[PDB]
């Protein structure tokens, strides 16, 4: 599909003597997957600012990052003054809530409802955190969304962000079936999925003991995908974290139920997919 | 917000970025403002107002086939725009965010002291959430200009922009409203529904002083 045409801006590599840690703005953070991947790659983080509403996700971040995260409330409360007073950013990330962007809803409300239009909030903060002309600072940005969108919606998003959406499927690097569009200007945006041997490709490596995988991988019949003691059992939450690439026992931070952990892990990013995406940032920024 | 004034001896033509207008309001109303407009841009998805604009204005207009085709190269190729207007004909937020996306790329950068003027207008069918979110997006507050002090038929609009003379001094005009049109039903459909004559000349009034 060639509807628009624009070259991706490739920044020159900075040497090690002018190497600086990253300043990261994370708009729709949720479960703090971005800072988790950044800490796993061994990258020094000078400032991480997450604008999260949901208190369970804020609790996930406060437990798993120990007060490193600077919290904002709603993204509508962020102005241009808040962007220009919190220093210039080096990495902007986010994925808008796809309640009305997904075409799996028969009665979907579209891009221009209060769940979808938050994307434009992103664009506004994309417009504020972007450096002006004449500044050769390497500025990188990343937007995530689902594959189940309309043609006009994806076309308008691609025109607004001015980048080619690469499609990445979790089955090439992890044990999940979800294809996601990624807008951004990272180097090697469409390079193939370098599967890490430490990543759990099959489903059975993500299971616990005493459980047999019925399928080869899981999706995002009135049965259950795991047999347990010759009985079909629901897929566990820690096993869901191992499928989604998270560390073991990650989203157990408060007194939330099983349904809350499902709602948090469903909306979260895939750790291996991000690790692939954030990989070339290591040569552009600080290392630890 | 107040900007310093340029002397009026610098007579330069006006670059107009008119968005989702359809029938060309900006080119015609700036022709009958009394200043020379340089180039005009027109684009609309619907075909009726594009047909009216390509028959009426004799083809002195750069036309774009669709509003979903203008890129940053289309902004920087046709010169930096001094005037950016959005003329109103679930596509309400569609037209607004198209206007805001193209306004972000026509806004002068930090260092340019160019006098930049823009204008957005919208109907009174706006949700309170739409109101407060869009007022966060534009970082400004609109003004209500109504047709209860100036006209008989109901017309109420709220305006955002960089156009002064909008806080307390403006009341109701007397001459151009009563010499504008006669009120009949077909004329209520055509020129009474039309949003070209009533306030847009007053919003383009403080622009002719700079150029
Ligand atoms: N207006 C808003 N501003 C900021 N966050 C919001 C928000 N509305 C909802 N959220 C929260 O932000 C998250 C966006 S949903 C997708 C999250 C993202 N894909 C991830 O990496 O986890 C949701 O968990 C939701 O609870």
């Amino acid at each position: 599909h060639d509807q628009e045409f624009d070259p991706p801006k490739v920044y020159p590599p900075v040497p090690a003597e002018k190497r600086k840690p990253i300043r990261v703005l994370s708009l729709f953070d949720g479960i703090a997957t971005g800072l988790l991947v950044l800490k796993d790659l061994g990258i020094q983080v000078d400032r991480y600012i997450a604008s999260e509403v949901c208190e369970d996700s804020i609790t996930v971040g406060m437990v798993r990052h120990q007060g490193k995260i600077m919290y904002v409330g709603d993204v509508r409360s962020v102005t241009q003054k808040h962007i220009q007073e919190w220093g210039p950013f080096d990495l902007v990330i986010g994925g808008s809530p796809c309640n009305d962007l997904s075409i799996v809803n028969p009665a979907r409300k579209g891009l221009y409802e209060g769940t979808g239009r938050l994307f434009f909030e992103f664009y506004r903060l994309l417009h504020d955190a972007r450096p002006k002309e004449g500044d050769d600072r390497p500025f990188f940005w990343l937007f995530e969304n689902v594959v189940a969108m309309g043609v006009s919606d994806k076309r308008d998003i691609s025109r607004f962000l001015e980048s080619n959406p690469v499609m990445i499927d979790a089955k090439e690097v992890s044990a999940a079936h979800r294809a996601r569009y990624f807008w951004g200007n990272l180097p090697g945006m469409n390079r193939p999925l370098a599967s890490t041997v430490n990543d759990k490709l099959e489903l059975q490596e993500c299971l616990e003991h005493g459980r047999i995988a019925k399928f080869s991988k899981v999706r995002t019949d009135q049965h259950f995908p795991v047999f347990m003691n010759e009985k079909e059992d629901i897929l566990w939450c820690t096993e869901m974290e191992r499928v989604f690439g998270f560390p073991v026992h990650y989203t157990d931070v408060s007194n939330m139920s099983r349904l809350a952990r499902q709602r948090l892990l469903g909306r979260s990013w895939s750790v291996p997919v991000i690790r692939h995406l954030f990989a070339p940032l290591k040569e552009y920024f600080a290392c630890v | 917000k107040l900007y310093p004034a340029i002397p009026a001896a610098r007579r330069r033509p006006i670059r107009v970025l008119s968005l989702f207008d359809g029938i060309a309001t900006g080119y015609l109303v700036l022709k009958e403002l009394g200043i020379k407009v340089g180039k005009y841009v027109a684009s609309e998805v619907c075909e009726e107002s594009i047909a009216v604009g390509t028959v009426k204005h004799e083809g002195n207009i750069k036309y774009v086939n669709d509003v979903r085709n203008i890129t940053k190269k289309n902004i920087e190729e046709w010169g930096p725009f001094d005037l950016v207007i959005g003329g109103s004909p679930e596509g309400t937020g569609r037209l607004f965010f198209e206007f805001y996306h193209l306004l972000n790329y026509s806004r002068p950068k930090e260092g340019d002291d160019r006098p930049f003027f823009w204008m957005f207008e919208n109907v009174v069918a706006m949700k309170v959430g739409d109101k407060r979110d869009i007022s966060r997006f534009l970082e400004c507050n609109p003004v209500m200009i109504d047709a209860i002090k100036v006209s008989a038929a109901h017309r109420a609009r709220y305006f955002w922009g960089n156009l002064p003379g909008m806080n307390r001094i403006f009341g109701f005009p007397v001459h151009y409203t009563d010499v504008s049109n006669m009120g009949r039903g077909a004329r209520q459909k055509l020129l009474g529904r039309s949003w070209s004559v009533p306030v847009i000349r007053h919003l383009f009034a403080p622009l002719k002083d700079y150029f």
